């Protein structure tokens, strides 16, 4: 976990997940963007429903990626996501760190589509309203059909998912279309005898193999 | 432009030839910038020289070819939207002698290159009878 | 062994009804127009929304039923108008004699009219789900990919106006074929609220 | 690569409507006659006038619509009368039983009548444009080549007179085939003013 | 440029144009007709719209070609056209010397066809009324699809176009049908500080590979 | 003269000048900056005393060079300067296009040093007050000891000077210290019979072999 001038000096570098068995390769203009972008940490509590970040919308205003997004016009990148959730041995809970291709959200109890402000949240990302249906009418129970990892705080504290290019098109618009949604849903809620248990979760997104067009 | 409106999806590289049709001793410099799709058209000569441009002294070279890179055409629509711009700014003044006309002219050409392609044939919107039965 | 029945080519290629609409006949202005999508019926919608990307050729079968308000033998035209062409707005418009639109002229007495629409996207697959916006500004519509529009199927009665008045029910049966499918998704557990989006009531 | 769709064989061979005319039925004297040209509809006229010389075989499809002013089953004759032969002037003339004119006898209930007219010019190609005069004197007509006349397509109802009166709409669909094309021309930017000539209004 | 007893002793013998990549060959009765016929010079001014000559109508009354045209009955010839526009280095303007196959003209703002007198002009040729549509409803802008040359007075003063036999027929009537229209349209008008600038344009037409029948 | 996405399609590509017989090489972070930056054209008149541009001060606010100057902290670059002065054959005058290493200016008729505003002029550059002493007490007559070119409008219209790295140090501060001064002094003034003769001079500066440190 050392990309660019960024580095994550963690410890328990457990197994990662190639999404759909695919590594990000270049398409046969290309150190600047290939670096970890550590987002702001979220506070996992006993009443947390979940967190999501859309890619590359979570990176379209950050650093050498967000400069190239707003200067170019086509992009093509994979992503290395490292989610790490640091807690003690007296915490408990399971997270489903799932990466969803083409997570078209739906709104709740209305026939109007979600707006631009409801979808494009940026570095803050969002929060699941109904995490049981994944906020799109499906199910959280079957969401392990997607590239996913588990963070059982009993067992492991980190999760790495390596995402390739998921598109029907060879390149794409970064400010229009999001291709991956990193979702972190607490399946088993957090617990230690203090009620105000507040375990932090840290998300680091390294865009691997960025290509661009149209400066 | 006309044969592409018989097809729905075009893709390929264009080339623009600009031909200077002033007098022999007319001198000067133009600056032909190319704006990629999604970028904004420049309004100043200084913004144009920061993009992909060419500084064309037409003092003796009265032709400039400008290769427009591979686009893919119908991939940029929400109605065709924006495919880019080719602008031209003055760099110098037009310097003519006192017997040549002080107003000179440019003509521009466009052809498609060999990687150009056309698919899904439709009808032309260009055309919309007097005097067999 | 038995794995050849859960093939995605076998799982999805069934000629399901994708459009049933009646239109009348007197002096959609008395013709059939249907935007070729797959979200009309929720039984076929939920099967194709088990996937993220699909690449198929469609096989449209058109089954015409006539009933007079003694059945006449009538010619119908069924014109496929791809995305980029212009659809008719009237029964007697000039777009019905388009040289480039793929029309098929068939009778009621015939076997049903069957044509194959190819893979019509500008991308390599249809996005069943689109986490993006169609317009280049904030007023665009969410979940709609401009690349994925097949086209429209415009069906009229070629014959000029007759003394009797009748109802023409047009049943459209689409069998996808040469199906390739990518990245499977969880099935939808809640009922659909609209064909435009994935909203959910509970 | 993708060049096989802008082939001139693919650019021009589409079965476009070249003639639609109704005729009535009582005691063009109640039959169809059409001089086989291509300048009837401006969408097909402008595509073929992208070229100077064309050499194609025509593929005429005849689509008959009946409507009584309970549809009867009627025999039609569609006779191709080349340049050199004599066309009918009446429905019951003697030219309808010409031994040498290529007639085709078809019904309303049938699939549409399709024949292929060969390359009919005495030169090696049809002049789409003719910078010349047809007559050997100054009274000749400009833009008309006597070599390029295909012939006439004469369509009647073979049946004798019936008690009911009906309208027979004859749609003629021509698909050029085996297209060879020479010397391309600029597209027409102004509207047409006549089928006889290339006049322009502005 | 030396054919027959005629000769053009010009200087800047620049590149010529084989029309459609074809040289005039004989068809597998034939020094007399193969000579340059230098037409009368036209005066190019600031208000000129253009000039046209129909071939072989521009030669049907001139010399050993116009004798054989009016004695024979079929012809078959290519043409060598040399347009030369002599000006000083203080003139400016561009000409499109375009050779149009089968230039069926159209009249303006009427449904009546052009007459015999409007088309068959002879050695004088004609003048474009609406050169922007090429006097036939099309366009001057796309007229470079035809065999053409440019005369930018800044760059070159002459243009040579070599025309083959353009006909669907193997031979043809010279007094009935014209096959090529040499058109000279000033795209950029003429200019030097005198307002009465009057640059001459000289057209020389050598009928190459003349054959005849029917004396 | 084609560097980066910039290109100068001039004609009379005459002889260039390697300054002190040296080509710019890299020092044994490095397409973005190596491009021509065409400055605004100056108007050469009969009363012109001269123009100067300090390098890299003339480029410290322009493009991918001026971004890297204000983000990094050390630089090391050569320069390709192309001065072109387009006029007719009825103009006259000679320019001395001289590139001065370490042109420490001096002020006139005072003992106070030149300020920051008198030296760091930017893309506009400056104008010689006393070009005969080169605005530093020396002489214009002996200024051909520096890397120079002549533009005699009778003979040539352009001048190219290729500048290497001129410093006692291996790298340098771009916002503090200027290393080359491109100076264009009309030795013979401009002349044609109109008195308001206004020949343009165009300066294009391509920074060759840019290196940087300290992002």
């Amino acid at each position: 976990l050392k990309l660019g001038n960024s580095a994550i000096v963690t410890q328990e570098a457990a197994n990662y997940c190639c999404a759909y068995g695919e590594w990000p390769n270049y398409l046969p203009t290309q150190t600047a963007t290939d670096r970890f972008y550590t987002l702001k940490s979220v506070k996992w509590e006993t009443g947390s429903t979940g967190w999501w970040w859309k890619l590359p919308d979570a990176l379209n205003n950050i650093g050498m990626f967000g400069q190239n997004v707003q200067h170019h016009y086509l992009y093509r990148s994979g992503f290395l996501i490292h989610v790490q959730c640091n807690a003690t041995k007296f915490h408990q809970g399971a997270l489903l760190v799932v990466a969803i291709p083409e997570h078209q959200r739906g709104a709740h109890n209305t026939n109007t589509s979600p707006g631009f402000d409801d979808i494009m949240k940026g570095e803050e990302g969002g929060t699941f309203n109904h995490p049981y249906v994944l906020d799109d009418g499906t199910s959280l129970a079957c969401a392990t059909i997607f590239p996913h990892q588990w963070i059982n705080l009993r067992t492991n504290n980190s999760a790495t998912i390596v995402l390739p290019w998921m598109n029907a098109a060879p390149m794409d618009f970064p400010l229009r279309h999001n291709q991956w949604t990193l979702a972190i849903i607490p399946v088993v809620p957090l617990g230690t005898r203090t009620t105000s248990s507040m375990v932090p979760i840290t998300v680091s997104i390294a865009p691997m193999c960025c290509e661009f067009n149209g400066l | 432009g006309n044969i592409s409106r018989y097809y729905t999806h075009w893709s390929g590289s264009l080339e623009m030839t600009f031909m200077f049709c002033g007098s022999f001793m007319a001198a000067g410099k133009l600056i032909l910038c190319y704006t990629p799709p999604g970028g904004s058209c420049p309004t100043t000569r200084e913004t144009a020289m920061l993009g992909t441009h060419i500084v064309w002294d037409f003092g003796l070279q009265s032709s400039v070819t400008l290769i427009i890179p591979w686009i893919s055409g119908s991939h940029y629509r929400m109605t065709n939207a924006n495919v880019g711009y080719v602008t031209c700014f003055m760099q110098t003044n037009l310097i003519v002698p006192s017997e040549s006309s002080d107003t000179c002219s440019l003509i521009g050409f466009i052809a498609a290159k060999d990687d150009f392609s056309l698919r899904l044939m439709r009808d032309s919107p260009d055309i919309g009878l007097h005097a067999a039965y | 062994h038995g794995v050849s029945e859960t093939l995605v080519e076998n799982f999805l290629s069934r000629a399901a009804l994708v459009s049933k609409r009646s239109f009348e006949y007197k002096d959609d202005k008395n013709f059939f127009k249907w935007t070729i999508n797959t979200r009309s019926f929720v039984q076929l919608r939920r099967k194709l929304e088990l996937f993220t990307y699909l690449r198929f050729d469609a096989e449209i079968t058109i089954l015409t039923t006539v009933a007079v308000n003694g059945l006449p033998d009538l010619t119908l035209q069924a014109m496929f108008v791809p995305t980029g062409a212009l659809t008719p707005e009237k029964q007697d418009s000039f777009h019905w004699q388009s040289g480039s639109n793929a029309s098929v002229f068939f009778k009621i007495s015939d076997p049903p009219a069957r044509i194959t629409i190819p893979f019509m996207c500008i991308n390599s697959a249809y996005s069943v789900f689109y986490d993006g916006f169609a317009g280049f500004e904030k007023n665009g519509l969410y979940g709609i990919n401009p690349a994925d529009t097949i086209g429209n199927l415009c069906v009229r009665i070629v014959n000029e106006h007759q003394p009797v008045g009748f109802t023409v029910t047009v049943r459209v049966y689409m069998k996808p074929k040469h199906i390739k499918a990518w990245a499977p998704r969880p099935p939808r557990t809640l009922p659909y609220m609209s064909i435009a989006n994935a909203n959910y009531k509970g």
